[PDB]
């Protein structure tokens, strides 16, 4: 009912135009779809904001991240949407903020689909030693953490 | 095009009488003709080797049926390239 | 001649 | 004498550090060409808004 | 309609001393405008924003990029235009941004009079790093080098 309210506020916020409010109010929709764990949902949430901040320069170096969120949000989600929807976004990918949002995320499921959690759970302390992780990232990381060891043994 | 009014010396404005002609093609038809050809646009050069087997004949391929006199200037398209005929 | 390129190292990725 | 000997010799290799390791300061030292100019993008366009 | 629509709120707002909204719809303006045929109207708007900026200290570094741009617009002139804007714009040498004002176009002009579009394309080689860049500025590199190809070719 919190999210029933983020995002049908979200919704009227939209109603008098105001993007960047809904944008907030969705990010409490799709922040929480982590720990209410709709990855599905939460990977249809995220796309079109980090489009509506492309177009926006006001806007656009959060807007990589937005994809990230986008990206990350697996449920052991291998489509190359998780590859995709990073190369949807318009990016020269040695820029200065790439280098820990989206080829982090290519070395992150080059791993997951190497059915390896040895450089999984490497490359995860290489990206916290240089941008420290938070609970709904480590959260997220950790549940996608479990994927791979819920096939390499069983 | 470009050349074509860089070799009939033309200027866009220019009044031009443009004639209906015909040719004599049991003494004018082409059989053998030799031509200088170059990079049109020398900011494009290349080292690499073409086919003048494979030239002539994309150039019968594309120029079959036209007008052709001697000095006149063209272009020629191999692979989308420009040279200079 | 590595002490100083640890400090190249270190010193720098302080920095 | 009588004597020629013209001669040669070969060299030392001082140790310089003889190993790939540079390379880590060295990507310090990318990085700080790298991440540092969006700063100043999102910066002036920071101030522009 | 829409570029009067803005020309005319903009009048407007000289009209109120908010030259704020007069100087943002006039970039509205020129923006679109410039790449569209128009250059002049587009410098006008450019270097009236850039010396009524350098005035108020909220202005004077966003009249870099305006100047900028009051230099970028180009008629297909092989001449110094955005140069002839440097040599009387206050780039303050010592002040580096304003690399991104006019070493960008000290350096490719040359290039663009000597027979060197081939050297051009390693501006923006460098500067799209640097400076992630627009749709605006991107198509104006290709416009712009249309002003190269109607010196060569078109």
């Amino acid at each position: 009912k919190a999210i029933a309210h983020y995002e049908q506020s979200a919704d009227y916020y939209k109603g008098e135009e105001s993007n960047s409010s809904a944008n907030k109010c969705l990010l409490k929709v799709a922040g929480y779809a982590a720990q209410l764990e709709q990855y599905q949902k939460a990977i249809d949430i995220y796309e079109q904001v980090g489009t509506s901040a492309m177009d926006s320069p006001l806007l656009k170096y959060s807007a990589k991240d937005y994809f990230f969120k986008a990206a990350l949000c697996h449920f052991c989600i291998d489509m190359l949407n998780a590859k995709l929807a990073v190369q949807k976004y318009e990016e020269l990918f040695p820029a200065f903020s790439d280098s820990r949002e989206c080829k982090l995320m290519k070395k992150l499921l080059e791993a997951h689909e190497e059915q390896n959690v040895d450089s999984y759970t490497e490359s995860v302390k290489e990206y916290d030693s240089i941008s420290r992780l938070d609970q709904w990232l480590t959260t997220m990381l950790l549940r996608i953490k479990k994927t791979i060891q819920g096939d390499e043994e069983d | 095009s470009l050349p074509q009014r860089k070799w009939a010396g033309l200027s866009i404005g220019q009044e031009i009488e443009v004639a209906l002609y015909s040719f004599d093609k049991a003494k004018q038809c082409i059989g053998t003709m030799t031509i200088e050809i170059d990079f049109l646009q020398k900011k494009n050069i290349d080292s690499n080797p073409y086919d003048t087997d494979k030239m002539a004949a994309e150039f019968i391929q594309q120029f079959n049926n036209q007008a052709f006199s001697v000095g006149q200037q063209l272009v020629f398209s191999f692979n989308d390239k420009l040279f200079g005929l | 001649a590595l002490s100083e390129i640890e400090t190249r190292h270190s010193e720098i990725i302080k920095l | 004498m009588a004597e020629d000997a013209d001669m040669r010799n070969e060299l030392e290799e001082m140790q310089r550090r003889a190993d790939q390791l540079a390379d880590e300061s060295l990507e310090s030292t990318r990085r700080m060409l790298q991440l540092v100019e969006e700063s100043k993008d999102a910066g002036i366009r920071t101030l522009v808004m």
